[PDB]
C-alpha cells in the first residue's frame, strides 16, 4: 500500500486476532497478551460494507425493450438493433471492470492507511519514553506493567509519569 | 527492565485473489463475487403476473386461433412464448409482425370487446377446414369473414364511433385467393379492395390472386392489418370483397408489461429478475447469464466473474 | 521558559454533506451544485434564431396551408410548434411524416423558388370549401391541384433539371376521391398513377376511391411525398391522373437547425441552451430539466443534485 | 483523511481563521496569535477550481438528434428510439455518480494531506528542539518570542541557534 | 565527524506534459501516447482477406454487370468499394438497397449455383444494347429476361423446394416499361404483375408504365427485390409478364465479413485493423483515425492525443 | 504529489541517476557515492507497465456492424443511427479522458510515496543515531565508512554497535 505499514515495516499479520482488524501485542515483565483496536477496526469497517451501493445507485426497474436475438435475417434495422446492445453492453462492461480496479486499489490503501494512523498515534502518546524499533514495535523503556499496558491501549497513558525513568533507560 | 508493545493486523489461511489498479493478482482477507452466473432454471412466478404461451404465440393468440381461445381476455406482466408453439388456424402474414407483437405485449391484455357491426348483403361467419374448432369448421375467433349473399357483394360502408376515453386496438384483414375463379365465387367482383381509415388515417389492400406454398389444405392467405382509433375519432370500413372484419376492439393499456422468449418451466418462487434462462437473483449489481432481461435486474457484463476486495491486505 | 506552536485548519457554523467513497454522507466546509434542475420557464430569442410555429406545425407551413402563408421563405435556428397548432386545408396524410418533418427541420429554411413546368390539357389551381382562401376557393401555395381539361385527361410527362449547385427538394401529392363517380369526374381513366422519378430513384403512387370520415366537410384526400433532386440529377413527373403537381422546389441547406415542441412563452433574453420547459443555463455539467435539448447544453441525467466538495472537512 | 490529520490527531477546525484554510497558532512570553500559512492555503485551493473542468472538457454542442417522445403507438422504431435515450441516460447518470464520488473522496484527503505536509515541514524545521505533542502541537523547550515565532512561519527558523539551550530544558 | 546520507529519485534534461486529477499540465519522466492519429495510408491486405471492389459496387457484382463478372463466386473477409465505381448495365433501382448491400456483405461470398428452373412458353435470356458483353447485346449474368413467345405471354408457375441444409438467397427483378407500346410488345398483356413467396412471405409487385429520366439509351427500368428460403422451406414464382426470372440461387454464410468505401491503395502487409484511410496499430486503446472500422481495432474518441504518465514528477 | 517527498523535502531528481528510480547518495570520510534502490524502484515500475492492460481488457473484436456516413438524405432512420454513433463517442470520449486523469494522478501519488517510503525505511534503522536534516538527508552521528554505508543501503546496519559514540556526539 501508499503507506507502507501493512505488508511493509508491519512484517505479516496476526492470524491469532480473531476479534478484530487491528490491534496490539506486548511483552513485560508479567508476560505476553494481545488486544484488538476498536476504532481503527469500526473506521474501516464502516467505509468497507458501505461501497458498492453509494455507486452504481439502486437497481434500476426495467420492463418492456427491445429485442435482442432474432430468427430471421432483416439487414438493415436489425444490424442497428444489434449495433445498439452491443454497444450498450461494452461500455457497461468497462464500467464494471474499472469500478472493481478503483474500489479494490482504495480498499486496500485505506486500510494500510488505519494500520499507520494507529502506530502514530501510539508512538505520540509514548513521546520520549521509546522507541521505533522498525518493525511496528515500540520499544518501551521504563518498567510497564499490564495496567501500563492497557491505559496506551485505551489512550490515557501519560507519558509525564514515566519520563524520568524513562530517559534514564535510554539516556 | 522494560517492554515492547507491537502493532499488527489480521491474516486468514486462506484469501481470496482480487485485481487492482496496480496488481493484476493480489491476496486480501476476503472478497465477494459482483457478477450473478447461475440460475435455477426456472422462471418465479412471483412478484410479477405470469402468463405461459405454452403451445400459442402472442398474436394467434391475438387473432383468436381456436386451441389458443384459452387465453381470451387475458392480462400479465410477463408474455412467455415458449419454442415449440404452432399455429392451427387459416394460413397468414403480417406485414410489420414484430411491431404489432411488441405494441400487444406492452398493453399486457387480451381483453376483447364486441362491437355490433351491420353487414347488410353479405354472408358472416364464414369458415373452413384448415381451421377446425371442436368437431366443425372454425375460423378466427376475432375476425369475421365476410362473403357475398346471393349473386351479389355490396359495397360495405359501416362506421364505428370513438366515445369512450381510451384507446381501441381494432384488428382485420384483407383474403388473397388463390385462383380468379375463388375470387368470383366468393366476392363476385373480378377484383376486390379493402379501405379502413380514421378522420386522421387511412389503408387500402388490394388482393392477391395466386398460388402460394400448399399450407393445411390451402393455397390461399390472409393478410393481417391494424388501426388505433382515438377518443373522438371514429372508424369506417369499406370493401366490395375479400375483407376479413373485426368483431369489436381491443382495450389499449400501459405499464410494465412485456414478452419473452423461453423453455423455461415456471416455478412457484419469488424473483424480480427474469431472464430466458431461468429467474435470478438481484442481489448482485452484475450478470453474465442473460443480455436479456425483465424486472428488476442486475446489469449484463462479458465477464463471467469479478471480485470485490472486502477486506485487507493478506499477509501470513 | 518555553512555548507552544499549534497546527491547524479552518471550520465554518455549517457546511455542506456531500457523498465520498467512505461516507454517504460527509461535512465539507463548501461545495458547489453540478446538477441544473430549474428553468426560467421562458425560451431566449439569443443567440439562436427562435421562429414560433404558433397556429402552425412546420409541415403546414411548408405545404402552404392559408392560415400559414405568413411563413413563407422564412428561416430558423429553431422552429417551435405550439399545441395548440392546428391544420386549416385540405384533409390529409403523409407517409413517413416524421421523415419529412425532420428532413425539412434541419435543412432550416422554407425558402422556395418558383419553377416554369408546363402542364398541357390539364386544368391547374383546384380549390376546396375545405381550404378556403378568403371568401373563394383556393389550395396549398406550393401545390397544383390538376383535373380533367374538357372531357379528357392525358398522360403528363414533364421534366425539370437541377441546373444549381444546392439539393433542390419537391413536394408533390396524390388525390384520394371518395367515389368512383368522383374519380371519373376528376381524372376520367378508372385508375390513376403517378410516377416521379430521378436517375436513380422511383416513386410510383396508386390512389384510393372510398368514403372516409367527414373532415371539413370532404370524405377524400390527399397524400403527400416528396423527392430530392441532387445537382446533376433530373426530375421527371409520369401521370395519367391524381397528381398534385409542384409548383417549384425549396432550397436544402445543412446547419445546425432543428425543431421542438413546447409551450413556452418566447422571451428577449440569452441563453445557450434550449429545452422545452424553457432556456437554461449551461455552467453546470449536468441538468435535470429535460432529456430533449438543443444547444450547448448539460447533460441529461436522472439525479436531481449532485455536490462536488470544493473544501476540506468541517471539524467545529 | 488517509493521512490522519484532519478530523483525526488535530481534534478540530478553528472557526476564527477567516483568512486561511492553513495556519498557526502559538503561546509564548508575549502572549499568543494567529497567522495564516499562504502555501499550503494556496495548494489545495489550485487543485480544487479547475477540477471539475480537467474531465468533461467543455460542454459539448449538439444540435438536430431523435425525437424523444410520441404521441402514437408505433411497436419496433419507437421501442428502439427510446432504449437508445434510456440507455444512455442511464450510462450519462452512472458517470456522474461516480464523478462526485471520487473527486470528493480525493478533495477530502488531499486537503487531509495539505495539513499532514505542512505538520511534517514545521517539525522537521524544529528538529530536535521541540516535540510532537501529538495533537498538532509543537512544545517549544526555551523561549521563543514573537520574532522567534515568524521565523519558524516563514521557514527561516535556524535550530542551532537554540540547540544548546533546548537540550538543556527538554532532559 | 561523521556521515551523511540522502535519499533522491532520478530525473531527465527534457521531461513530458501530462495531464492529472490536480494538473491541468505537469512535467514527468516519461509519458506514452494512448491515440493513433496516423495510418501509412494502405489498407493491409493481411490476415483478413480483401478483395478490391476496382470499377464495380458489390451490387453490381451480385446481379452480374458484365464487366463485373469476375467477381463471380468470390469471397471476402472485407469488400471494398471505391468512389470511383460505376454501373454499365440496365438501369436499376433497389428499393432497400442498403439492406440487401448490408446482408450480402455480412453473407461474405457471391457463391452462385444454378438451379434448373423451367420457363414455359416465353422466350428466355433477354439482352439490351444498354447492357453490352463483348461486342453484342447482354444481360445481368444471375438473371434471366423472359419476354413474349409467339404471339402470348402464358401465366408463369415454377416452383424451386430447398433440399439442402443451408438457407438460398433468390436474385429476381420486375421490368418498368417506359411506353404502352413497349409493355405489350414484350409482354402482350397491357400489365402484367410478379408475386414471389415461402410458406410465411410473400410478395407481389405491379410494374408502372411510364419515363424515368434517360439512362444509357433507356427510359425503362427494372426494380430488384430479393427472397430468402430456408430448409425444408420452398419457392414460388407467379408472372403473366415483366418479371426479371432468377437462374438460381446465392448460398448464405454467416461470420465475420463486412464491406467498406475506401479510396485507400491496397498494400502487402499486415495489420489486424483496417480504416478507410488505410490499416492502423492497435498497441494503443484508442484512435482518431475514424469511427468507422473493421477487426481488432482500437477505440473511436473525439481527441487526438492523450499522454499516459509512466514515470514520476520530472524535478530537474 | 499527497506524501511531500519528490518535488517537496526532496529539492529535486539526480539527473545523474541513470541506473534506478530511487537510490543513494552519502559522503563521508572515504569520499562520496551513489547507489540505486532496485526494490522501490522495481515495485514502482511493476505497478506502472502493468497499468494500461489491467483496465480496458484486450482489444475488442468487430466486424459487421452499423454505416456511419451517408450520401443521400434518409430522414429518420438514418437520424437514429447517427445519434447512435454520435452518443458512443462521446460516451467513450468521456471514458478516455477520466482514466487518463485518474491514472496519472496515482502515478505520480505512487511515485511520491515510494520516495517516502524509502525515507521512512532508512530513517527506522538508524534509529537514535542520526537525525533527518529535513531535506531527504541524514546526519550521522558516528564514524561510517564504506562498508558501514553499504551496510545501510543493503539492509543490515546495525544501530546499536553505533549507538553510545551517536548519542554521545549528538547531545554533548
Ligand atoms: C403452380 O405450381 C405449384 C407448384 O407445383 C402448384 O402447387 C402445387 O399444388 C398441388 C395441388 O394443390 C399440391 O399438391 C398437394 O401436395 C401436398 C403436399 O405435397 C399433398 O399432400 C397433396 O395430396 C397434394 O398432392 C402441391 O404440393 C403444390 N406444390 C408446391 C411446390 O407447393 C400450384 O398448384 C400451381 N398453380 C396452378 C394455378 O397451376
Ligand atoms: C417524357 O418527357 C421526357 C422529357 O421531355 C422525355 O425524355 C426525353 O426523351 C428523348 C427521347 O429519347 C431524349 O432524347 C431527351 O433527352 C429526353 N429529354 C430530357 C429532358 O431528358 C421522355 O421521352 C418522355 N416520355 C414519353 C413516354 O414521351
Ligand atoms: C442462457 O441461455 C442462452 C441461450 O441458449 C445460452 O447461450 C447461455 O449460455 C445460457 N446461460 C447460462 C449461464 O447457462
Ligand atoms: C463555496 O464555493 C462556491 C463555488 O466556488 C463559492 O461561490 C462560495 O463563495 C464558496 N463559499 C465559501 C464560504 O468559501
Ligand atoms: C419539463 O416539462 C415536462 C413536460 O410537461 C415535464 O414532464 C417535466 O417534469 C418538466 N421538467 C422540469 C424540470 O420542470
Ligand atoms: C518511456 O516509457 C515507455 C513506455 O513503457 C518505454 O517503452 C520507454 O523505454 C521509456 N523511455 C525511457 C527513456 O525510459
Ligand atoms: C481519414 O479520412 C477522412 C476523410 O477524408 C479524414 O476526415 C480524416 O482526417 C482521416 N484520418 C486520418 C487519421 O488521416
Amino acid at each position: 500500500g501508499l503507506f507502507g505499514a501493512i505488508a511493509g515495516f508491519i512484517e505479516n499479520g496476526w492470524e491469532g486476532m480473531i476479534d478484530g482488524w487491528y490491534g496490539f501485542r506486548h511483552q513485560n515483565s508479567e508476560g505476553t497478551g494481545q488486544a484488538a483496536d476498536l476504532k481503527s477496526t469500526q473506521a474501516a469497517i464502516d467505509c468497507i460494507n458501505g461501497k458498492l451501493n453509494r455507486v452504481i445507485e439502486k437497481t434500476n426497474e426495467k420492463f418492456h425493450q427491445i429485442e435482442k436475438e432474432f430468427s430471421e435475417v432483416e439487414g438493415r434495422i436489425q444490424d442497428l438493433e444489434k449495433y445498439v446492445e452491443d454497444t450498450k453492453i461494452d461500455l457497461w462492461s468497462y464500467n464494471a471492470e474499472l469500478l472493481v480496479a478503483l474500489e479494490n486499489q482504495h480498499t486496500i490503501d485505506l486500510t494500510d492507511s488505519e494500520m499507520n494512523k494507529l502506530f502514530e498515534k501510539t508512538g505520540r502518546q509514548l513521546r520520549e519514553n521509546a522507541e521505533d524499533m522498525g518493525n511496528g514495535c515500540f520499544k518501551i523503556y521504563h518498567k510497564c506493567d499490564n495496567a501500563c499496558i492497557e491505559s496506551i491501549r485505551n489512550g490515557t497513558y501519560d507519558h509525564d509519569v514515566y519520563r524520568d525513568e524513562a530517559l534514564n533507560n535510554r539516556f | 527492565p522494560g517492554a515492547t508493545l507491537c502493532l499488527g493486523h489480521h491474516a486468514v489461511p486462506n484469501g481470496t485473489l482480487v485485481k487492482t489498479i496496480c496488481d493484476d493478482q493480489i491476496e486480501v482477507t476476503n472478497a465477494t463475487e459482483l457478477v450473478q452466473s447461475s440460475s435455477t432454471g426456472k422462471i418465479c412466478n412471483n412478484p410479477h403476473r405470469i402468463l405461459d404461451g405454452i403451445d400459442c404465440t402472442l398474436i394467434d393468440a391475438l387473432l383468436g386461433d381456436p386451441h389458443c381461445d384459452v387465453f381470451q381476455n387475458e392480462t400479465w406482466d410477463l408474455f412467455v412464448e415458449r419454442s415449440k408453439a404452432f399455429s392451427n388456424c387459416y394460413p397468414y402474414d403480417v406485414p410489420d409482425y414484430a411491431s404489432l407483437r411488441s405494441l400487444v405485449a406492452s398493453s399486457g391484455t387480451l381483453e376483447f370487446i364486441t362491437e355490433g357491426f351491420t353487414w347488410t348483403g353479405v354472408t358472416q361467419n364464414g369458415g373452413s377446414n384448415a381451421c377446425k374448432r371442436g368437431p366443425g369448421s372454425g375460423f378466427f375467433s376475432r375476425l369475421n369473414w365476410l362473403t357475398k349473399s346471393g349473386s351479389t357483394y355490396p359495397v360495405l360502408n359501416v362506421t364505428m364511433p370513438n366515445n369512450d376515453n381510451f384507446d381501441k386496438l381494432y384488428i382485420w384483414g384483407v383474403h388473397h385467393p388463390s385462383t380468379n375463379q375463388e375470387q368470383t365465387s366468393l366476392y363476385v367482383q373480378a377484383s376486390g379492395r379493402v379501405t379502413v381509415s380514421t378522420r386522421r388515417s387511412q389503408q387500402t389492400i388490394i388482393p392477391n390472386i395466386g398460388s402460394r406454398p400448399w399450407v393445411r389444405g390451402l393455397s390461399s392467405r390472409i393478410s393481417i392489418y391494424w388501426t388505433i382509433v382515438k377518443p373522438g375519432d371514429v372508424l369506417v370500413i369499406n370493401s366490395n370483397g375479400n375483407l376479413i372484419a373485426p368483431r369489436g376492439y381491443f382495450k389499449m393499456r400501459t405499464g410494465k408489461s412485456s414478452i419473452m422468449r423461453s423453455d423455461a418451466p415456471i416455478d412457484t418462487c419469488i424473483s424480480e429478475c427474469i431472464t430466458p434462462n431461468g429467474s435470478i437473483p438481484n442481489d448482485k449489481p452484475f450478470q453474465n447469464v442473460n443480455k436479456i432481461t425483465y424486472g428488476a435486474c442486475p446489469k449484463y457484463v462479458k465477464q463471467n466473474t469479478l471480485k470485490l476486495a472486502t477486506g485487507m491486505r493478506n499477509v501470513p
